[PDB]
């Protein structure tokens, strides 16, 4: 009565990981920065983003398992290290350096930490050895025991140092699908980040992702849909990291005031190194102001979506960091070339009633400075940032926020949520959260009537 | 109706045939350009489109080893199985996905392959060569 | 007559159709034989002889969706349109080359592909399978 | 019976015949998963399963530029030549091995394919066209 | 053997029961970690 007949190319996609493609964004030719962060290899954007609804498709989407953020982890991970690859080593560097303070500490109360630095560096030549100057900046030993210092970056890893042509400006990379697979993109506005989602549409070529390595705060994000998003892994465990997404973005504006300038010495038959030179004029920290009305209202409206996980009528804080490394107690990120490292303790001292908290235009953070990083997973290496010539003063939306809450028996008392990070990972899954890559299995059977020969 | 790519994955089956050669053209060629020499990031992104027509070509394999050869609808001579999902017909086109008809599949699924593989062309090309000769 | 490959380039649509197979023959295998081992180098001409397959495939499947299939001549059943080339027979294909023929089509080439990818397996196979029953 | 691959290697040709598909499935997916991203050793068995899929495409296009294209067994219409091993029928599917079958038609294969190539397609077409006419 | 009767070509022997052999370093000895550049670190050997 009936038989089995095949069927190629029906609507059947399964769950699977594979390796992605990455968007040129197509101004990568006018850019014309030699090399910026993915204008290496990625291909030009399509000239229409094909954006396909799939009406009466609900699909289990699940973030926290997801694939797409271990690619561009690896991803990030070798243009790092295939950037830093054919640039200028400093090892030469590590030697011993007579250093002495600033000759401007007025009014030691407040603090002026850069060391007038000189040291017996190699030239062109091989034979002689010139005595150079101006390495400044906070990192650096106490000397073993005019003062004598050293490199504790020497004390880890091999140090070369970043090209000065390439670039650090994020250009918008968006992920492409490859032939026979798809992504499937999330489109209702409150997404749990772990469920069934009703509203779901198709592409091979994401949306622009700017890669922004920092922490804390999420820079240069997307923001969220009508509601200040709140996911986790597992909200009940705390060593589970809380990741917030906004809804509106809060204006920052950083700057480094020292109008500096460089110095070009010669080091090696190539070679050149380039030093930290003289501050021209006036010195002061660096650092970054944020409004306070615009913070004080992105607090109180997460904290209305933090009560209806943790209880209607109560209270909850959030002091400043707890301790540990640099990189994880303190807002770390880039911005023209420069590592801007500040502290957000002016930031996180709060306590919440059920209506209201318990002047002032603008709240500034401190902000130091660091030029050699060690946050390569690889502790062989380690890269030491080129000076700026110039007054530095950079502006940008934050956009997210990364949460730990304290455990212990704190039920009935209040919680608190303290700033942290330190993977990688969890600033991507704030943009890899709404897409899954699945796989295309076009060969179905079916019974029809139908006879043959 | 069209709705694009995979525009029918949560309507019927007989609705979702009606859209073959969209989900067909757009698996194979989702070309990208390396013109740009770039070294290690290359391999990756070439090992996967080649993993794809390796995967494409095994497809084709498993469609031409059967009676079934035309890279469209086609009908064979392996009666359906009523311990193959006890349904019947207008019962499945009309109210299943795609989806569900390979879950309750799954199941009975493997064997079906070697029923199309051996039952066919094993003995219908040797009864083909054996009535071809008068 | 042969005159090799591409020998017909100039001579009529007529005298070229007698030499399919040679064209065919040459492009698909130009092999290189790539058994030494050099690093940056072979990557360049690999995409080369990788995106050969990957056109060839394209146009594979563009000559599989339609009711050819035939790596050789074939005719289908879309209608010729008197506003493509308003010339009659014969002065086609003894006055014509293959390149001035692309040119002139190629103002309304585009629409002929969506022709005969739509236009009849769209339809000739759900008819076919409407007509198979009986 | 079956005798896995390659099993009927000293069977007679008509025993030999009864095993075209385990030999024909386990000669293109011989699979390996190079996920993980190994510098220079995935270049040569990278180049190995791309010129094993070369030669694959090199079959096909040889079998399909042939009247045969369904890759089964198949009839041409090319008469046997008595020069071409001097045996009546029975005597070659009953005693002889597909290896030394090869081994006498080596000296005069290379003629057959050509046969097979001009003497069918380039004469069957032309006459497949000028008789679809009516 | 490729050439039984040639001499320079080796003669290969594959024994039925295997012979067995039991190798020992006894010098119970220790190493030293000496940082040598900004990265890397040798490691000599100790006193026995
Ligand atoms: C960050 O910088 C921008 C631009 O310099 C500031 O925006 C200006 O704000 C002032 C005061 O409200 C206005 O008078 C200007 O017209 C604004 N300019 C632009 C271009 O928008 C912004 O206020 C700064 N934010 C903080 C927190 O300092
Ligand atoms: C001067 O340098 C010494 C170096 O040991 C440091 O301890 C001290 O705090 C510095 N004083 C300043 C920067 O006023
Ligand atoms: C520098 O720091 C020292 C303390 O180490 C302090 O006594 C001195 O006043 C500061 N300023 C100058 C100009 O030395
Ligand atoms: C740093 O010391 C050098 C001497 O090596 C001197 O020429 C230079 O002016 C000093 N700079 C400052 C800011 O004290
Ligand atoms: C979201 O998913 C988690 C998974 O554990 C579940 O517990 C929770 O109820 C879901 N909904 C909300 C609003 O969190
Ligand atoms: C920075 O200093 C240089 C050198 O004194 C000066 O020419 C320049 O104008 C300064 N920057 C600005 C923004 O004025
Ligand atoms: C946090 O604030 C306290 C003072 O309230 C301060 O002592 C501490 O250094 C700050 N930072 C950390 C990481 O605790
Ligand atoms: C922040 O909002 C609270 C609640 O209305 C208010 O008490 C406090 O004064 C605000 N802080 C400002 C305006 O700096
Ligand atoms: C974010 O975007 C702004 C554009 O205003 C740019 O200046 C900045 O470098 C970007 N990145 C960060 C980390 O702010
Ligand atoms: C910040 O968000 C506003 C709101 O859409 C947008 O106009 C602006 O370009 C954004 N700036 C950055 C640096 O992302
Ligand atoms: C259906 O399958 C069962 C078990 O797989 C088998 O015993 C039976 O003979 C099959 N019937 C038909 C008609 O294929
Ligand atoms: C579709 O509806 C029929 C009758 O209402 C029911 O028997 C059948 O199970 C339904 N299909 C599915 C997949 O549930
Ligand atoms: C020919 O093409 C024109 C426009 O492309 C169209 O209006 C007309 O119907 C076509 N006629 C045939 C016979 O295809
Ligand atoms: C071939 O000749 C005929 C008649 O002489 C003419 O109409 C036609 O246009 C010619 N072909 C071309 C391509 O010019
Ligand atoms: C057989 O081959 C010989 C030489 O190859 C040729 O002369 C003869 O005509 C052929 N006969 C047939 C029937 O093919
Ligand atoms: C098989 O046997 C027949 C008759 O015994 C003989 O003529 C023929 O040569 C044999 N086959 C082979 C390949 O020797
Ligand atoms: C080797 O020497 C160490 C140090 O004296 C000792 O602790 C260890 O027990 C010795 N090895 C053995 C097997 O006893």
């Amino acid at each position: 009565n009936l038989w089995v007949t095949v069927y190629y190319g029906v609507p059947v996609w399964k769950d699977a990981e594979t390796t992605l493609f990455c968007a040129s964004d197509a101004k990568a030719y006018d850019t014309e920065k030699h090399n910026v962060w993915a204008t290496h290899a990625c291909v030009p954007t399509d000239p229409n983003p094909q954006e396909i609804h799939l009406e009466n498709v609900t699909e289990e989407f699940n973030m926290w398992k997801n694939n797409m953020v271990e690619q561009m982890h690896t991803d990030i991970i070798s243009l790092w290290d295939q950037s830093l690859k054919p640039c200028v080593k400093l090892t030469p560097l590590c030697v011993t350096l007579q250093c002495t303070n600033v000759t401007n500490n007025i009014t030691d109360d407040m603090r002026g930490e850069l060391k007038n630095c000189s040291f017996n560096m190699t030239t062109e030549l091989r034979d002689k050895k010139q005595k150079v100057y101006s390495l400044f900046y906070r990192l650096d030993v106490v000397q073993i025991n005019n003062k004598e210092y050293r490199l504790i970056n020497c004390n880890t890893s091999a140090i070369t140092q970043a090209c000065p042509k390439v670039s650090f400006e994020p250009i918008p990379i968006h992920y492409c699908a490859p032939a026979g697979f798809a992504i499937l993109k999330c489109k209702d506005k409150k997404f749990n980040g772990t469920g069934p989602c009703p509203s779901v549409s198709t592409v091979q070529c994401t949306h622009g992702i700017k890669p922004v390595v920092s922490t804390q705060l999420l820079l240069n994000g997307s923001l969220a849909e009508e509601e200040v998003m709140i996911r986790s892994e597992n909200i009940t465990n705390n060593a589970k990291n809380i990741l917030v997404q906004f809804n509106t973005p809060v204006q920052i504006n950083c700057t480094r005031p020292n109008n500096n300038t460089r110095k070009s010495i010669r080091i090696g038959p190539g070679q050149a190194f380039y030093a930290t030179g003289d501050i021209i004029g006036d010195i002061r920290q660096a650092h970054c102001n944020v409004s306070k009305a615009t913070w004080n209202e992105t607090l109180g409206k997460v904290v209305k979506q933090l009560r209806k996980h943790f209880g209607n009528n109560t209270i909850i804080r959030f002091a400043n960091s707890s301790g540990g490394d640099l990189e994880v107690t303190t807002h770390s990120f880039n911005c023209g070339g420069e590592f801007f490292y500040c502290n957000t303790s002016g930031l996180f001292n709060s306590t919440w009633i059920s209506n209201t908290s318990v002047s002032n235009d603008s709240i500034t953070l401190p902000c130091r400075i660091k030029q050699i990083i060690n946050m390569w997973q690889r502790i062989g290496q380690a890269m030491y940032a080129p000076p700026i010539q110039g007054v530095i003063r950079c502006v940008s939306n934050i956009t997210g926020l990364i949460l730990t809450r304290d455990g212990g028996s704190t039920n009935s008392t209040t919680e608190t949520f303290r700033p942290g990070g330190g993977d990688m990972r969890d600033n991507w899954r704030s943009e890899l959260y709404k897409y899954k890559v699945v796989k295309i299995e076009p060969l179905g059977v079916a019974p029809t009537r139908c006879k043959r020969r | 109706v069209f709705l694009g790519f995979l525009g029918a994955a949560g309507s019927t089956m007989g609705a979702a045939s009606m859209t073959l050669t969209v989900q067909a053209r757009n698996l194979l060629s989702g070309n990208p350009d390396w013109l740009p020499d770039m070294t290690v990031w290359g391999i990756k992104q070439l090992q996967a489109r080649v993993l794809a027509v390796e995967r494409y070509l095994r497809d084709q394999q498993l469609l031409g080893i059967w009676g079934c050869s035309g890279k469209l609808i086609c009908c064979t001579n392996v009666p359906w199985n009523s311990s193959w999902s006890n349904r019947n017909l207008s019962e499945i086109w009309d109210n299943m996905t795609w989806l569900q008809w390979d879950k309750e599949i799954s199941n009975y699924t493997q064997i079906i392959y070697g029923l199309l593989e051996e039952s066919q062309n094993q003995q219908e090309k040797n009864e083909q060569d054996l009535l071809a000769l008068d």
